[PDB]
C-alpha cells in the first residue's frame, strides 16, 4: 500500500489552466459537428 | 507504516493544491452557454419482461442489446424497432452487458461470478470463471480479449480464445461497480463502492493514479471523448469531472434539489453535454463547462438504470426499470 | 422483409416466455450461517397446490450485500430464517432485519419470519436482554418464543405501515409445514397487492 | 316541462367526471403496470370510456332533436337518425351493466381466490373478456336492425327506444324482456359478486368494504326503476301500464347513474382525493 | 477523501469526520472484542432523533452528535477496540453492511481495556 502511494506521488502534474485550456479548445473545436 | 502512509498522502494533496491555480468554472465565464436542450422521444423499444439492468450501443450505430431481469438479452436494431436477436441466459440475475467492436460477440454477466459469451456469427461460445464475487461490468478489447471488473474488488483482463485470467488488477478495497475504456484503448479506469477510482494501465497491470473526492459509493463512470478526463456519479447526488494530466478533480455537476444517487454517466459526442441518469426516474443533460443544467429528460416510470450515448452523436438510449427502452434525439 | 418476420416471430417467443414467467413465484432466502436455511446461488424449486415456486439463497458473494440486494427488488418475498436458540447473535439479526424492513429498495418486499430451532431454545430455557424482566405472555396461542416473536414485530410495525406485512412462523428442525405456510403467506401477499392496486393505494 | 337543460347538464357533468376519470386511470395505470396485470384498470378504463363516449353521442343527438322544434318529420326522411339513436341508446344503457357485472365478477375471483387469478389469467384473457363484452353489447344494439322491426319514437318525442306504446306482435314483447331481463341479469350478478367479495373481506378492507356497498346501492337505486317499467311494459301490452313522466324519470334516473359510475368507482378513493 | 480519525482510551470517545458534509449521515458506533468479530454497539441518527442502543448497553452508554463541530461523542460508564462508521449513502434511515470485515467508510478506531 505505501508502495502504491509512493509510486503514485513521483509523477509530474500539469497545472490546472492548462488542461482547462485544452478541455476548450477540444470543446470548441468539436461543437460543430455534434448533433446535440 | 500508517504514519508513512499519512506522510505520502499529505504530499500528495499539497502538490495537487500547489498544481490548482485556477479553476474550470473560472475560465469558462466568457464563452456563451449552450441553450436549453430539450431532446425528445424518437423510438420506444418493449419487449422486456422485467426491469432492464444494462445496456450497450453497438459500433455501427444502429444495433444495441439489452439485458433484463427475466433472463433475455435481446438485441435490437434501432431505426425500424425490429427486434433482431433474443439470447435466454442461465441465470436470470444479469448485471451488464457489452456488444464486441467487431459485432459478432455478445457479453454477459452477474450474480454468478461468470462472464458468459455468445456468438452471434446464437449457442454460448465461452464462459469466463475465475471470479470471486459478483461481475458488474465487461467491456470488449477485441474479438479475443475482454476486461471485466468485479464485486471482489478487483478487475481482470481475460484472453477469450483460451479462457483465462491473463492480467489481474488489484487495488480497489471495495466492490468495483462501472469501468471505462479509453479510446486508445491502451489505458481505462474504474469506480468502486470506495469513493475512489482509478487509473489501470492494461499493458503495465499496474494502478498509475487514484482519484478520491467523492463522499460515496461511485455507480458508474466515462471517459471524455479526447481520452485525458473523465466524469464518475455517486450515491451523493453528485457527478465529478478529474482530468488525467492534473490529476485533480475539476468540476462538481449537482444542485441544491436532487437527494438521489446516480445510476449511470455519459458524455456526448463533442464532450460538450454530459448526461446523468438519476434514480429520480428522470434523467439531466448538464453543460460538461459551465456545470449548469441544461436540459431534463423525463418519460420513465421508473429509476433510470442504463445509459448510452451513440458512437456518432446521433441518439441516446436510455433503459429504466420499467422494462422500456427509449431513444432521444 | 425478411426482418419483420424475425421479429415477429420473436415476439411471439417473448409472449410466451412472459406466460410461463407470470405464473413462477420468486423467493430469496435469507438468514445467518448458523440459522438453518438449509433445512428449510443455490436454486430450489418445489410445488404447492399446482403453484410453483422458486427460491434464490446467495452465499458466493462477500459480506457486502448493499449492491447485489438491490436485484431482488421485484422478488414475491423474502424469507427470513433465524436461529432462536442463540441469545448471542440474536441482536444481529435483528439488525439485519431492521435494515431488511427500512431499506429503500426492499420498502415493498413482505418478510415471511421463520423462528427456526425451536426445540434447541425450549430445552435451553429448562435449566443479554434487560427488557425481559418486565415482559409478559400476551394472549396467544401455545415466553420466551413469544418474547423473540414480539422483539421482531417491534421493528416490524416501527416503520412501513401499509405496504408490507411481516409474518412470523416458528419451525422445528423435523417441521415438514413449511411449504404450507409459504404458500398461505404468499397468497395473503398477493390478496394484499391486489387490494392496493383496487383502490389505487 | 321538458327542456333542453337536463340534456346539457348531464352531458356537461357526465364529460367532465369521465375525462378526470381517464386521466387518473391513465396515471394510476402507468405507476401500476409495472408490477402485475392490472386488470380492474383496464375494465375501469373501458367503463369510462363507453360512459364518455355515450354520453357524448346521446346527448349531441337530444340536443340536436331539442334544438330543431321537435320537428321530426323534415329532417329524417328515412328515419336513419331514429335508428342510430336507438342504438346509441341501447348499447350506452347494455354496456356499462354488463362492463360492471364483468367487474365485480373478476374482483370476487381475485380476492376469493387471489393465488388462481394471479397465476392462471393474464391480461390477454382479460382483453378479450373486455372486447367480447363491447361486441355483444354492440350485437344486442344491432339486433332489432338485424331483424326485420325498426325503433320508434318514444311519446317524450326527445328519444328513440323499442316500440312501446303500441300492441305489436311478439318482435316488440321479444325485445322488451331481452332489454330487461339483461339489465336485470347483470344486476344480479354485480349484487351477488360485489357481497360475496363484501362478506369476505369483512371476515385497506374498510376502504374496499366501503366502495363495494356504495357501487351496490348506486347501481340497484339508479338501474332498477327503468328495467322494472321495462319488464311492466313487456309482459303487458301498455294498455294497464305505466305513464310518459315515469318513464322519462327514469331515463333520467339512469343518466345519474351513467353519471356517477365514474365518481363511485375510481374518484372517491383516498388517495384520488388526496 | 472520506476520514473518520477516532480518539480516547468512564471514558468520552471521539471521532472527527473530514472529506464529506457530516450533518447528512446516520452514524454508528461499532466495537471489535479481541478474539471475536464485529458487532454493533449504538447508533444516532442525522438530527439527534430516535437512538439505538444494544441489548447490554442500554441504559449506561450516551452518544452525541456535534454537527457544527463535525464530530461524534460515545459517553461510557467491555474491553474491544471501538470504531466510528458511517451508512454507506446519504438521506438514508438506514446502514447496511457497518458491521463488516472491510468497510470503506470505517475509521481507524480506538482500544478500550477494562
Ligand atoms: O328529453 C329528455 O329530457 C330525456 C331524453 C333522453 C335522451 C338522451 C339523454 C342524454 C343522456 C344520455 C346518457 C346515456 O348514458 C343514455 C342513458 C340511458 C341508456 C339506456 C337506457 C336509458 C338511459 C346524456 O347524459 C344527456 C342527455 O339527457
Amino acid at each position: 500500500l505505501v508502495e502504491q502511494l509512493k509510486m503514485e506521488a513521483n509523477i509530474d502534474r500539469i497545472k490546472v489552466s492548462k488542461a482547462a485550456a485544452d478541455l476548450m479548445a477540444y470543446c470548441e473545436a468539436h461543437a460543430k459537428e455534434d448533433p446535440l | 507504516l500508517r504514519q508513512e502512509a499519512e506522510q505520502l498522502k499529505n504530499q500528495i494533496r499539497d502538490a495537487r493544491k500547489a498544481c490548482a491555480d485556477a479553476t474550470l468554472s473560472q475560465i469558462t465565464n466568457n464563452i456563451d452557454p449552450v441553450g436549453r436542450i430539450q431532446m425528445r422521444t424518437r423510438r420506444t423499444l418493449r419487449g422486456h419482461l422485467a426491469k432492464i439492468y444494462a445496456m450497450h450501443w453497438g459500433t455501427d450505430s444502429r444495433l444495441l442489446v439489452s439485458a433484463s431481469q427475466d433472463g433475455k438479452l435481446i438485441i435490437w436494431d434501432s431505426y425500424t424497432t425490429n427486434k433482431v436477436h433474443a439470447i435466454p441466459l442461465r441465470s436470470s440475475w444479469v448485471m451488464t452487458c457489452a456488444y464486441a467492436p467487431s459485432g459478432n460477440y455478445v457479453a454477459c454477466g452477474g450474480l454468478d461470478n461468470i462472464c458468459s459469451i455468445y456468438n452471434l456469427k446464437v449457442r454460448v461460445s465461452r464462459e469466463l470463471a475465475g471470479h470471486t464475487g459478483y461481475l458488474s461490468c465487461c467491456r470488449f478489447l477485441d474479438d479475443n480479449q475482454i476486461v471485466t471488473s468485479s464485486g471482489d474488488t478487483t478487475c481482470a483482463l481475460w484472453d477469450i480464445e483460451t479462457g483465462q485470467q491473463t492480467t489481474t488488477f488489484t487495488g480497489h478495497t471495495g466492490d468495483v461497480m462501472s469501468l471505462s475504456l479509453a479510446p486508445d484503448t491502451r489505458l481505462f479506469v474504474s469506480g468502486a463502492c470506495d469513493a475512489s477510482a482509478k487509473l489501470w494501465d492494461v499493458r503495465e497491470g499496474m494502478c498509475r493514479q487514484t482519484f478520491t473526492g467523492h463522499e460515496s459509493d461511485i455507480n458508474a463512470i466515462c471517459f471524455f471523448p479526447n481520452g485525458n478526463a473523465f466524469a464518475t456519479g455517486s450515491d451523493d447526488a453528485t457527478c465529478r469531472l478529474f482530468d488525467l494530466r492534473a490529476d485533480q478533480e475539476l468540476m462538481t455537476y449537482s444542485h441544491d434539489n436532487i437527494i438521489c444517487g446516480i445510476t449511470s454517466v455519459s458524455f456526448s459526442k463533442s464532450g460538450r453535454l454530459l448526461l446523468a441518469g438519476y434514480d429520480d426516474f428522470n434523467c439531466n443533460v448538464w453543460d460538461a463547462l459551465k456545470a449548469d443544467r441544461a436540459g431534463v429528460l423525463a418519460g420513465h416510470d421508473n429509476r433510470v438504470s442504463c445509459l448510452g450515448v451513440t458512437d456518432d452523436g446521433m441518439a441516446v438510449a436510455t433503459g429504466s426499470w420499467d422494462s422500456f427502452l427509449k431513444i432521444w434525439n | 422483409k425478411a426482418a419483420v418476420e424475425r421479429s415477429k416471430m420473436i415476439e411471439k417467443q417473448l409472449q410466451k416466455d412472459k406466460q410461463v414467467y407470470r405464473a413462477t413465484h420468486r423467493l430469496l432466502l435469507l438468514g445467518a450461517d448458523n440459522s438453518g436455511k438449509s433445512t428449510i446461488i443455490f436454486e430450489t424449486k418445489f410445488q404447492v397446490d399446482k403453484v410453483n415456486f422458486h427460491m434464490f439463497d446467495v452465499g458466493g458473494q462477500r459480506d457486502e450485500r448493499r449492491k447485489w440486494i438491490q436485484c431482488f427488488n421485484d422478488v414475491t418475498a423474502i424469507i427470513f430464517v433465524v436461529d432462536s436458540s442463540d441469545y448471542n447473535r440474536l441482536q444481529e439479526a435483528l439488525n439485519d432485519f431492521k435494515s431488511i424492513w427500512n431499506n429503500r429498495w426492499l420498502r415493498t418486499i413482505s418478510v415471511i419470519l421463520f423462528l427456526n430451532k425451536q426445540d434447541l431454545l425450549a430445552e435451553k430455557v429448562l435449566a443479554y436482554f434487560p427488557e425481559f424482566a418486565r415482559y409478559t405472555t400476551p394472549e396467544d396461542a401455545t415466553r420466551a418464543k413469544y418474547f423473540i416473536r414480539d422483539e421482531f414485530l417491534r421493528i416490524s410495525t416501527a416503520s412501513g405501515d401499509g405496504r408490507h406485512y411481516c409474518y412470523p412462523h416458528f419451525t422445528c428442525a423435523v417441521d415438514t409445514e413449511n411449504a404450507r405456510r409459504i404458500f398461505n403467506d404468499c397468497k395473503d401477499i398477493i390478496l394484499q397487492m391486489n387490494l392496493r392496486e383496487y383502490n389505487l393505494v | 316541462r321538458l327542456s333542453v337543460f337536463f340534456s346539457v347538464i348531464f352531458m356537461t357533468v357526465g364529460i367532465l367526471s369521465n375525462s378526470l376519470a381517464i386521466a387518473i386511470l391513465m396515471k394510476a395505470y402507468q405507476r401500476f403496470r409495472q408490477k402485475s396485470k392490472a386488470s380492474f384498470l383496464l375494465l375501469a378504463s373501458g367503463l369510462v370510456i363507453t360512459d364518455f363516449f355515450g354520453h357524448l353521442i346521446n346527448g349531441a343527438i337530444a340536443v340536436f332533436v331539442y334544438a330543431s322544434d321537435k320537428e321530426w318529420i323534415r329532417f329524417d326522411q328515412s328515419n336513419v337518425l331514429c335508428s342510430i339513436f336507438g342504438i346509441c341508446m341501447v348499447f350506452s344503457g347494455l354496456c356499462p351493466l354488463l362492463l360492471g357485472s364483468v367487474m365485480a365478477i373478476e374482483r370476487c375471483i381475485g380476492v376469493t381466490k387471489p393465488i388462481f387469478h394471479s397465476t392462471k389469467i393474464t391480461s390477454k384473457h382479460v382483453k378479450m373478456m373486455l372486447s367480447g363484452v363491447c361486441l355483444f353489447a354492440v350485437f344486442i344494439a344491432l339486433l332489432p336492425i338485424l331483424g326485420h322491426r325498426d325503433y320508434k319514437i318514444q311519446a317524450s318525442r326527445t328519444w328513440c327506444f323499442y316500440n312501446t306504446e303500441d300492441i305489436k306482435d311478439w318482435e316488440d314483447r321479444f325485445y322488451l324482456l331481452l332489454f330487461s331481463f339483461l339489465g336485470l341479469l347483470a344486476l344480479g350478478v354485480s349484487l351477488l359478486c360485489n357481497a360475496i367479495t363484501g362478506i369476505t373481506l369483512l371476515r385497506h378492507h374498510l376502504e374496499m368494504v366501503i366502495q363495494l356497498l356504495a357501487i351496490m346501492c348506486v347501481s340497484c337505486i339508479c338501474w332498477s326503476p327503468f328495467l322494472v317499467t321495462m319488464a311492466n311494459i313487456g309482459i303487458n301490452g301498455n294498455h294497464s301500464l305505466e305513464t310518459c313522466e315515469t318513464t322519462l324519470f327514469a331515463l333520467r334516473m339512469a343518466t345519474w347513474n351513467q353519471i356517477l359510475d365514474p365518481w363511485v368507482y375510481i374518484l372517491l378513493r383516498k388517495a384520488v382525493l388526496k | 477523501q472520506v476520514q473518520l480519525q477516532e480518539s480516547g482510551g468512564s471514558l468520552r470517545l471521539s471521532c472527527a469526520a473530514s472529506g464529506f458534509t457530516f450533518s447528512n449521515y446516520k452514524m454508528n458506533w461499532v466495537r471489535q472484542a479481541p478474539g471475536k468479530g464485529l458487532e454493533w454497539v449504538s447508533d444516532i441518527s442525522q438530527s439527534g432523533a430516535s437512538i439505538s442502543y444494544t441489548g447490554s448497553v442500554k441504559g449506561r452508554f450516551t452518544i452525541s452528535r456535534d454537527n457544527a463541530k463535525n464530530t461524534l461523542y460515545l459517553q461510557m460508564n467491555d474491553t474491544a477496540v471501538y470504531y466510528c462508521a458511517r451508512c454507506p449513502a446519504p438521506f438514508t434511515p438506514f446502514c447496511f453492511d457497518v458491521t463488516s470485515t472491510t468497510y470503506a467508510y470505517r475509521g481507524q478506531g480506538t482500544q478500550v481495556t477494562v
